DNA sequence: ATGCATGCATGCGCATGCATGC
DNA sequence: GCATGCATGCGCATGCATGCAT
């Protein structure tokens, strides 16, 4: 055991004697987070190393303790940095420079959010290895993002407002569901006994926002014989709007269970994104199909360009097809029927959060503005050439069956 | 309903036909209103029968000793498969060998060979072939009749699904699978079904049958005898 | 009284050191390995001790918990510092249960808190979840911590203080259930399989997949009725594993495998190739094929992130009654990881794996093919002219790359499916006709022979000189019986001992390979990583170079395939497992001598008028 | 202490996709 | 070139069992 004042103390002088990067970054930080021209901290693990090492093995095992230590410490020191009112003060900043001019919950007053950075020096790890050992440490998962949710807002701290009273109530939220109050605990109700009964208040709340994703192995780190394996990841703060289905992401985060069985689940704290003709040099000859091949990476000013390739087998078509593939930023290859209609277009699944349906896309889809590669062209079924030929000519796919009536951008 | 408890669970095969001596009673839960969409019902028991009976609808040795010593074994034996029907003496003979049947044999690098024999018959209508295979299906231990396509609710060889409810590898029981060691009879050859015709290759040369879906891949045995019968 | 005696038996069961034991060595790998689990023979444990036996598989519980502590004590006896890690160790048995080896379909109430071993197949799986142990707790407003085991969660200290989880602090367990049903190869034809729950604790949790035949040794236990006023007298039975098996090294082999190289060398392929199936006779050159299929390539990659195939596929056609399928069932039994599909055994979604909706979650599930499970194996195809096409354009991703692309809405993903491939296949006029040339014989597309490695013709000549031979060997064959059984019965050395019907009196200047030895080697050879040489590479350029200039050269005598780039990777491939055949570090002359040898005999044959 | 919402099959009605047979 | 047989997902309602919040 330790106490927590000392560390506190600890965090609180390495926030300020840090100049060793020469400019002062952390007060520049804590100046913009004090005017609000800033809205998100990011502390790096790395940096703390020039510190005593014990305090970032004490993070990695126990990282929201620590989390909420330097949530307390920055606004203990955003009031020193301060110089100036807000310029442009919105809905929110109202609320909370009335109050304060009239306990109020620590989360209620603050506006800013803060996330670690993993330590260079911790190896990433694998969705499959990741077990009941790592449970409450800080870990690092690098995967392929399958599903994403829209944005939505979440609850922090509800408000209430009295029948019969001025008082304002709070209360702070820490579970997925939370009993509504009825009765008023305030000091004047509490003397009258008058019983007055509180309504809730959407504008005195604070919300954040809410996504879900799912991330999945890559095949190079799957076992022999087996099937990739898939974990969730919560995102919320400014971390929203960051991740993209079909894209190869790092995210380094918090194992945390739900409630004896328990169900597991991962709090994302950074997300990361992972002539010149001298396209394949493992191929000989072909010297006048690489420009071509250039040009299409290229583009025109519709200015799309389409190109096919018909040969005799062995003349090795495919390599230039996945060279091609894993070059362009965002691409799709495809084999033949093992993705063949559903596998295109798009088609109509339930939500995991509102439990209703949503439009998910297929490669043709993800492939919005990039490059999309087709191996076997001539064995592909009748509708997936026509519809393969309307994205050609007309650059939309357009869907009308029972249950969808979209068209699709492409 | 019935109830089974101690010794006599496993003692009846479902599709059995049987007789069970019992005593008819009822379950007792308690009590407990009336639930669901009806509720005319008033004071109703479910009842059940408790079972206690069911029943199913060495000196052999020397007796066969004896037969099988004499010289003229294969004489009375011939003789004696189905004496109705006038001539085919030979065809008899083949018959009866058949039945006896012949050695499996394995081998030290794995390798199996067949023991069993097969006939084929050709001939015009009308020369008693469906009753010298009905002859050998009721003489043999362990014999299947079939038409070439299958039976009325019986395919030819078995067949592999899942159960949504369960996620149980379910097997359906062919006639060739049906039949271990027995004689299988076959008429109307020239109709058979593509998968089937293909299955019967490998089930009369291996006397396996493989079967591969998504998530299993099985190998059954089928060690069946096998008597044809076709037209021109 | 009774579970101190037995623990005293327990501690006097492992002091095996000073009577040539080998427990002593077992716990001290366990402890430079890090594992905390030991496995026991039971038979030993019954030539020691029966009655301490018969109590445990009699009564488990007890004795299992009297067995931990004494391992716990045995453990700290030799090493207290390792203990510190660990709150208890786990145990595991083995060896032959006897009137205890029960099936799923034989399991019945008599084996009650006993230990029983059963041997299935896994058909259901769930989610890895932890378990809570123990519990920490920290009220900030007091400043004091709290701790709670498990074997009720606080939320308020004494004052109505909120209180804060420490996660870190806590200790949690994997946990899993898994479904075991009775195989269908055992189980009687006509009749409902019957299935049993088990559930896996610990290290056992990721040791078994579903569609997978494993063998099962643990306690067998009800569960009490759920709490009420009102029970129905019915318990739900669930085993509790112990050790879990995937049913399939020696020590001292390695010298001999050792001099037996060092003293062969070149003849080490030869005499491996020959002694490949005594119960075959001839086809040396399909045996040699084999043998090179059983070795393989080299798998290679690069920088650029690009693959190169390194698996070969080998097709034989000809006459019925040629011991195709023979030896495809030899190859089965051989290969480690061997899977039979045949042509209308399995479809495009058997061979490939698929998608499925879940309804219990609402998610997508993927279920792996025959091809997906068969990962560093081989699939043998019989009468593979009966597939449809599309199967054929399915196989052809794996034929090229080895991978299989899936995607539906919602999900994509790519597998690994890096197998070879036996395929056997009949002519189109049931029987080969002489005159007319192969191409319309075989009468398949150029793409699919050409992804092919090797062709391969046989022909059921009938020659008087090799009917008498097939004839003699097939007799010995059949007039064969094993040692040690009576006649008329119903039903390691390097070498194998000379018989006078397997092998006769004019083969006792040779010896034929045992199995076993010929395994290991396959797979000490297959570890082998050979590197190319410099003299090789120009020899194989130019000896391609002279096969397709050989279209000038070719006389009246056609080709069976196309030669396209891809004869290069065969030959190198082909040269690569032959280096591999004998241990050795480089590639030699001879070693792409014998692959253009057979490129030449595979390649091209005559036509008769 | 009691009546009800929910978890777990199962029938119903339907549309959609893959294979083939004339 | 198309209608149909055979899975399979989708959406839904209905019935049987049980477990406890007001
Ligand atoms: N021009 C070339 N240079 C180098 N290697 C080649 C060339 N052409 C073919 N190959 C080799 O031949 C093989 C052809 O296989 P693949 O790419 O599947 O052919 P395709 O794409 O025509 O089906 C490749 O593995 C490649 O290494
Ligand atoms: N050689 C024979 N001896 C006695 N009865 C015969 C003979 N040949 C035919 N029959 C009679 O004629 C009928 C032939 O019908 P069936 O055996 O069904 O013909 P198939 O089997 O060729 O269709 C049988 O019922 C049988 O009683
Ligand atoms: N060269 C041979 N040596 C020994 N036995 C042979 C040989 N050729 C054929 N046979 C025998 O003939 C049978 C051929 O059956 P099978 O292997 O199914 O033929 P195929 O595979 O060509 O259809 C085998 O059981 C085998 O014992
Ligand atoms: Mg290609
Ligand atoms: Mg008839
Ligand atoms: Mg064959
Ligand atoms: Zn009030």
């Amino acid at each position: 055991l330790k106490d927590y004042a000392l560390e506190k103390e600890k965090v609180k002088k390495f926030l300020q004697e840090f100049y060793q990067d020469k400019q002062f970054k952390y007060g520049n930080q804590l100046v913009r987070l004090a005017h609000r021209e800033q809205v998100a901290l990011y502390v790096d693990l790395d940096d703390v190393a020039e510190d005593d090492p014990e305090l970032v093995d004490s993070i990695c095992e126990n990282a929201r303790r620590y989390a909420k230590l330097f949530a307390d410490a920055v606004q203990e020191l955003l009031p020193q940095y301060k110089e100036r009112e807000v310029v442009n003060k919105d809905v929110l900043d109202v609320y909370i420079e009335h109050r304060l001019m009239m306990q109020y919950p620590a989360e209620l007053m603050r506006r800013f959010e803060l996330y670690f950075q993993g330590p260079s020096s911790n190896k990433p790890r694998v969705i499959r290895e990741v077990r009941a050992d790592s449970v409450g440490k800080l870990v690092t998962v690098r995967g392929i993002v399958t599903r994403v949710s829209e944005v939505k807002p979440k609850m922090v701290v509800a408000t209430y407002t009295c029948d019969q009273c001025g008082a304002e109530t709070y209360q702070p939220i820490q579970s997925p569901t939370f009993m509504p109050l009825i009765m008023c605990p305030s000091q004047e109700c509490q003397t009258n006994r008058s019983g007055g009964r509180l309504y809730l208040q959407t504008r005195g709340s604070r919300f954040i926002k809410f996504q879900e994703m799912k991330m999945q192995e890559h095949s190079d780190q799957v076992p022999v014989g087996n099937i990739p394996r898939s974990i969730t990841v919560l995102v919320e703060g400014e971390n929203t709007r960051i991740a993209q289905p079909g894209d190869h992401v790092s995210v380094t985060g918090i194992f945390l269970p739900i409630l004896l069985l328990s169900e597991t689940y991962l709090e994302a704290h950074r997300i990361v994104k992972m002539l010149a003709a001298s396209i394949a040099p493992e191929i000989y000859g072909h010297e006048d199909v690489k420009k071509a091949l250039l040009l299409l990476l290229v583009g025109g000013v519709r200015g799309n360009i389409n190109i096919c390739l018909m040969g005799d087998p062995g003349v090795a078509k495919s390599q230039l097809l996945s060279y091609i593939d894993r070059l362009a930023p965002r691409s799709q290859y495809t084999t033949g029927r093992g993705s063949s209609g559903v596998g295109l277009t798009a088609a109509v699944l339930r939500d995991s959060v509102s439990g209703e349906l949503t439009l998910e896309g297929g490669a043709l889809v993800l492939a919005d503005q990039g490059v999309c590669c087709i191996d076997e062209f001539d064995k592909m079924a009748e509708a997936d050439r026509t519809a393969i030929h309307e994205v050609m000519e007309q650059q939309t796919i357009s869907i009308a069956k029972a249950g969808i009536l979209t068209t699709l951008n492409a | 309903q019935l109830y089974c408890d101690r010794y006599l669970c496993d003692k009846v095969v479902p599709g059995n036909r049987v007789t069970i001596m019992g005593i008819y009673s009822i379950k007792k839960f308690g009590l407990t209103t009336s639930r669901g969409r009806d509720r005319v019902g008033v004071g109703i028991r479910s009842s059940y029968i408790r079972v206690l009976g069911i029943q199913v609808d060495p000196q052999e040795e020397e007796e066969f000793r004896r037969l099988a010593a004499l010289p003229n074994v294969y004489e009375v034996i011939s003789k004696s498969i189905a004496p109705s029907i006038f001539g085919g003496t030979d065809m008899k003979k083949a018959i009866a060998c058949l039945l006896f049947g012949g050695s499996r044999k394995r081998l030290p690098d794995g390798l199996t060979r067949r023991g069993d024999i097969n006939l084929l018959m050709l001939g015009d209508p009308g020369t008693a072939k469906s009753q010298l295979l009905k002859f050998v299906e009721k003489c043999s231990p362990i014999g299947v009749y079939t038409s070439g396509k299958g039976s009325s609710a019986a395919g030819l060889t078995a067949s592999v699904m899942r159960d949504p409810s369960s996620r149980n590898f379910i097997m359906e029981g062919g006639a060739m699978v049906l039949a271990d060691g027995g004689v299988v009879c076959i008429d109307e050859f020239d109709k058979m079904r593509e998968d089937d015709r293909v299955a019967i290759h490998e089930a009369m040369e291996q006397q396996t049958i493989s079967i591969a879906k998504a998530g299993i891949t099985t190998t059954l045995n089928s060690r069946c005898s096998v008597l044809a019968a076709a037209n021109s | 009284v009774e579970l101190r005696e037995a623990q005293r038996d327990y501690l006097d069961f492992l002091d095996d050191e000073e009577d040539q034991g080998i427990y002593q060595s077992k716990v001290r790998e366990l402890i430079s390995d890090n594992q905390y689990r030991l496995i026991v023979n039971v038979n030993d444990l019954r030539r020691k001790n029966e009655k301490r036996a018969n109590r445990l598989l009699n009564n488990a519980f007890e004795e299992l918990v009297a067995f931990q502590r004494a391992l716990k004590d045995f453990v700290a006896s030799i090493d207290a510092t390792y203990a510190k890690q660990y709150e208890e160790f786990y145990v595991g048995l083995e060896g032959s249960f006897g009137s205890k080896h029960v099936s799923p379909r034989t399991l019945t109430s008599c084996f009650l808190s006993c230990v029983v071993c059963v041997e299935g197949i896994v058909t259901k799986c769930s989610l890895v979840r932890p378990k809570v142990v123990r519990s920490v707790h920290y009220c900030p407003a007091t400043k004091k911590t709290i701790e709670r085991r498990y074997s009720v969660y606080p939320t308020k200290d004494e004052e109505n203080n909120p209180l804060e989880t420490e996660y870190g602090l806590s200790v949690y367990k994997d946990h899993q259930t898994i479904t075991i049903q009775e195989m269908p190869e055992k189980a009687p034809a006509g009749q409902l399989p019957r299935s049993v729950d088990v559930i896996l604790d610990d290290d056992l949790v990721d040791k078994a997949k579903p569609g997978d035949r494993v063998q099962v040794v643990g306690t067998y236990r009800c569960l009490p009725g759920k709490k009420g006023g009102y029970t129905s007298g019915t318990f739900r039975t669930v085993l509790i594993a112990c050790n879990v098996k995937q049913m399939s090294f020696s020590a001292e082999d390695i010298a001999k495998i050792k001099k037996f190289s060092k003293t062969r060398s070149k003849d080490i392929f030869d005499q491996l190739a020959k002694s490949l199936a005594p119960s075959i006779h001839g086809h040396d050159y399909v045996k040699k094929a084999i043998l090179c299929l059983l070795l393989g390539g080299v798998e290679r990659d690069l920088e650029n992130g690009s693959h190169i195939r390194g698996d070969i596929n080998i097709l034989l056609i000809g006459d019925p009654s040629v011991a195709k399928s023979q030896l495809l069932r030899y190859v089965l039994c051989t290969a480690p990881r061997a899977i039979p599909t045949t042509g209308r055994g399995s479809s495009g979604v058997g061979l490939t794996a698929a998608v499925t909706t879940d309804q219990e979650t609402g998610e997508r599930r993927l279920e792996a093919g025959a091809m997906v499970l068969a990962d560093r194996g081989v699939v043998c195809i019989d009468e593979f002219d009966k597939m449809s096409d599309m199967d054929r354009t399915a196989i052809h991703e794996v034929m090229e790359q080895g991978r299989v692309t899936i995607a539906k809405a919602g999900i994509h993903a790519r597998l690994n499916a890096r197998c070879s491939v036996l395929a056997a296949a009949n002519p189109v006029y049931g029987r080969y006709d002489q005159y007319k040339t192969p191409m319309e014989n075989i009468g398949l597309q150029d793409s699919l022979l050409s992804r092919f490695d090797l062709l391969f013709i046989m022909l059921d000549q009938m020659d008087p000189e090799q009917d008498r031979e097939i004839s003699d060997h097939v007799l010995r064959m059949h007039r064969y019986r094993a040692p040690g059984e009576q006649d008329g019965d119903a039903m390691t050395q390097i070498y194998e001992k000379h018989d006078n019907l397997l092998h006769g009196t004019k083969k006792k200047k040779e010896k034929m390979v045992s199995a076993a030895f010929m395994k290991k080697y396959i797979h000490v050879a297959k570890i082998i990583k050979p590197v190319l040489t410099q003299e090789s590479a120009t020899y194989i350029a130019e000896e391609y170079s002279r096969l397709r200039s050989q279209d000038s050269m070719s006389s009246d005598t056609a080709r069976t395939s196309p030669v396209t780039a891809r004869t290069l990777e065969t030959l190198i491939r082909l040269a690569t497992a032959h280096a591999k055949a004998r241990m050795s570090k480089t590639v030699d002359l001879q070693d792409a001598e014998e692959a253009v040898e057979l490129v030449q005999y595979a390649y091209f044959k005559k036509v008769l008028e």
